């Protein structure tokens, strides 16, 4: 599995080296280094999104462009690291207007149709286009929970969640007060989260078949990127997320499906 | 040439009843209230009567000709023949203390009624007393002497050290003369030198009166005023409005950065992003600001605009800081004053408008100092947008050595500028933001000659022009004379009421006239 390979801890350091030097050292046509000028134009607006074309990442680096498309989260995860850590040796004190730099992909070579998806494409950096019908408001979500203890008072340590399941809390040092648990709101750090909907074209629909749709998550800078009625290019993590009520309701189990976004585009 | 005044200028006035004539300027408006200080303090009574241009002298002179007899003028009537407009008697005596170093020399020369108060230590050169009285070489002595018109040493220092000879020096009267010196900063009427030494007298002063000690300064209650030396940053009223309009309607980063221009906002954001201030902090209003962020941003603002080629960003100052939320600087106070003189609004009783500007000046009128503030803010933004506008349209030609541009009547914030302080100040800044933008380098070195529409009914319009920037100039100015040569020439309509002859008016049918002759001559 392309994911335990990247998960080894001197794949990881490679990895985060090659990209350094592809961020350091990425001349365009006439020599321009290009990346300079996007960090002077992203940190210039205070924007905490880099975008990243594919091509140019594939023409210096064929490895980590193959990487990519098989595990999504892990390779972003570094990419952001060495990002933050490239604009940090730029601008030494970009640290208080931001906090965390995202890597948009762009130009991802394949692209696919919200019918033409199945379990071969989950956990996967998958590429479709369609039309906005849904968008619900900008609310809160739990991104790094700070679990207290009852018993001593000390507060354990940031426990990161995800999208998929319900974060539970750690062990305390000695004092194993699990149930007493409970959360402060003045040290917990939250972010944004938005769920669009999006559909299939009114163009590319086969007259005989009827419009598809898929769910979409929107979280941090992605937010009120989008307006219902609007032709976009999402680019995102295809993830099977279970879904009881509708097992129920066929009366067979049945997973709902969800994509992550990473980058999207207004056409 | 008065060479004591404890003795020949106080004593002679004590018990006699004393007439001040104060011209509108706000180093004239500081001396005034140091003298007015001491004459309350001493029990003497005067009039204080507000003089506007010479037809508003003689005019007022003429009044009060009979009821007194001792007369004081500041800032005023010294670069003239007083003797011969007014004709004066034997008993009346005239006390003059100007700014103004191209001296009469008839009244240098006179023991009657001309007392001059202004000080013999500064950079004069008299003419020799038989050359002048007793003759081609007396035109050429005069013609050497009266080319200039470069301004002298502040009043308000005059009264202080009148005040501190007779030791009745308080920290107001000092107050008072800081806020003159950086009037007369601010205008640039003086070199950077004598402003650095001028600066260094004041501080001398200010660390003898506030003789600092542990447990008598910290058992000194609070409202007790505090005035301090600070080197501080080259912006204007950064601590009443928001950072961010400060540094963009500033003259020395509006003009260094090229701001008029696309280009330089792009220049902007960077040196702003170099800095390391949120966007969003530095267009809040000062007083809410972060606390961390203004720990330290003296040094680095000044680093990040060493690197964006921006020098000298930081200046010697003072301050003040008399009760728990009052504290303000001595350029503040300059431009609150100078918006309160000059007033459009309250065009209506102009008389009314030097009593604000008068009051504005007492620590029982901060209102007053308020409004001022905000006029002066009003006026920034006005003056960097007739700027912006008259250099992007390319409305300045270079007609001959001198540039000439003219303000149309439709152009926004115009009625602003028929004030004379106004029309000087948009001039400066306007010639510094040109040179700063045009590359031709024979263009750098030319002096300005702006107009406006003084009066639309009479068809005058009031013209000014300023000596040609340069890194160190000696703020020598030719205009007045060169202005008076050509309005005899063509037997123009012009007018000098203004104590400053650079400021002229005239009508706009001897306009092009005027020009070519003026071009003519300044060849
Ligand atoms: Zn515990």
């Amino acid at each position: 599995t392309v994911r335990e390979w990247v998960s080894m801890a001197a794949t990881r350091l490679e990895i985060y080296h090659r990209f350094k030097n592809f961020l350091r050292t990425h001349v365009d046509e006439h020599g321009h280094n290009v990346f300079k000028e996007k960090i002077s134009d992203m940190c210039k607006e205070n924007k905490e999104s880099l975008p990243v074309n594919y091509e140019d990442l594939a023409a210096r680096e064929h490895v980590l462009a193959y990487f990519l498309p098989e595990a999504p989260a892990e390779m972003l995860k570094i990419f952001d690291e060495a990002a933050k850590e490239v604009v940090l040796v730029m601008y030494p004190k970009y640290d208080r207007i931001a906090r965390e730099i995202h890597v948009r992909i762009s130009h991802l070579p394949l692209v696919e149709e919200l019918r033409s998806l199945r379990q071969l494409h989950l956990n996967q950096l998958i590429r479709t286009s369609g039309v906005v019908t849904c968008c619900t408001g900008v609310l809160p979500q739990l991104s790094m929970v700070k679990y207290n203890c009852n018993k001593c008072n000390f507060i354990l340590g940031p426990f990161f969640q995800s999208q998929n399941q319900e974060v539970r809390p750690g062990s305390c040092p000695e004092c194993q007060s699990f149930g007493p648990f409970e959360i402060n709101m003045e040290e917990t750090v939250y972010q944004n989260y938005q769920r669009i909907t999006i559909q299939e074209s009114p163009g590319k629909v086969a007259a005989g078949r009827l419009p598809r749709s898929k769910d979409a998550i929107l979280l941090a800078d992605l937010v009120d990127s989008c307006k219902p009625g609007d032709e976009i290019e999402l680019t995102g993590i295809y993830h099977n997320n279970y879904d009881g009520s509708l097992n129920t309701a066929n009366g067979f189990p049945v997973f709902a499906t969800v994509i992550l976004a990473n980058h999207i585009t207004k056409k | 040439f008065v060479s004591d005044l404890r003795k020949e200028f106080f004593d002679v006035i004590v018990t006699e009843r004393v007439l001040l004539l104060v011209a509108p300027d706000v180093d004239a408006l500081c001396a005034c209230k140091i003298l007015q200080a001491l004459f309350q303090c001493d029990h003497v009574q005067y009039t204080l009567v507000p003089v506007s241009g010479w037809q508003e002298l003689e005019t007022l002179f003429l009044e009060h000709k009979e009821q007194f007899r001792y007369f004081v003028l500041i800032n005023c009537g010294a670069n003239i023949d007083l003797l011969e407009t007014l004709q004066p008697q034997e008993e009346a005596i005239f006390y003059i203390c100007d700014t103004h170093r191209p001296i009469d020399v008839v009244n240098i020369y006179n023991d009657s009624q001309v007392k001059l108060l202004i000080r013999q230590d500064d950079d004069l050169e008299i003419p020799a007393y038989d050359d002048i009285f007793n003759e081609a070489r007396r035109r050429e002595i005069i013609f050497d002497y009266e080319q200039y018109e470069y301004h002298g040493t502040s009043s308000a220092m005059m009264m202080f050290e009148l005040a501190w000879i007779m030791s009745k020096d308080s920290n107001d009267m000092l107050w008072w003369a800081i806020v003159g010196l950086t009037d007369q900063w601010v205008q640039d009427r003086i070199t950077q030198m004598k402003y650095v030494t001028d600066v260094g007298t004041l501080q001398r002063h200010v660390s003898r009166h506030n003789h600092r000690n542990e447990d008598e300064e910290n058992s000194l209650s609070i409202d007790c005023m505090r005035i301090a030396f600070e080197y501080d940053l080259r912006l204007s009223l950064y601590q009443h409005w928001s950072l961010y309009e400060s540094i963009c309607n500033s003259c020395y980063t509006s003009a260094t950065l090229k701001l008029w221009s696309l280009q330089g906002q792009k220049k902007l954001q960077e040196f702003l992003a170099d800095m390391g201030m949120p966007l969003k902090q530095v267009k809040q209003k000062f007083n809410s600001m972060d606390i961390s962020l203004k720990e330290n941003l003296r040094e680095m603002l000044e680093e990040s605009a060493n690197k964006f080629g921006m020098k000298d960003v930081r200046v010697q100052t003072f301050s003040v800081q008399f009760g728990f939320k009052n504290k303000f600087l001595a350029s503040d106070i300059v431009f609150a004053v100078l918006s309160l003189l000059e007033n459009t609004e309250r065009d209506e009783k102009g008389t009314d408008n030097f009593i604000k500007a008068l009051d504005s000046l007492s620590r029982s009128n901060l209102d007053k100092l308020h409004t001022g503030l905000e006029m002066g803010k009003k006026l920034l933004c006005a003056i960097q947008q007739t700027v912006a506008s008259c250099i992007c349209t390319n409305l300045i030609l270079s007609q001959g050595p001198f540039l000439y541009c003219y303000l149309m009547e439709g152009t926004p914030d115009v009625k602003m500028f028929s004030n004379p302080i106004s029309l000087c100040l948009l001039c400066k800044y306007l010639l510094k933001s040109f040179v700063c933008s045009t590359k031709n380098k024979r263009c750098k070195l030319l002096p300005l000659v702006l107009a406006a529409p003084l009066d639309a009914e009479k068809g005058t319009v009031i013209m000014v022009g300023i000596p040609p920037e340069a890194e160190s100039s000696d703020k020598k100015n030719f205009f007045g004379r060169a202005f008076e040569k050509a309005a005899e020439s063509t037997s123009s309509r012009t007018l000098h009421n203004h104590f400053d002859m650079s400021i002229i008016e005239l009508r706009t049918e001897d306009r092009s006239k005027f020009l070519d002759a003026l071009i003519s001559l300044l060849s």
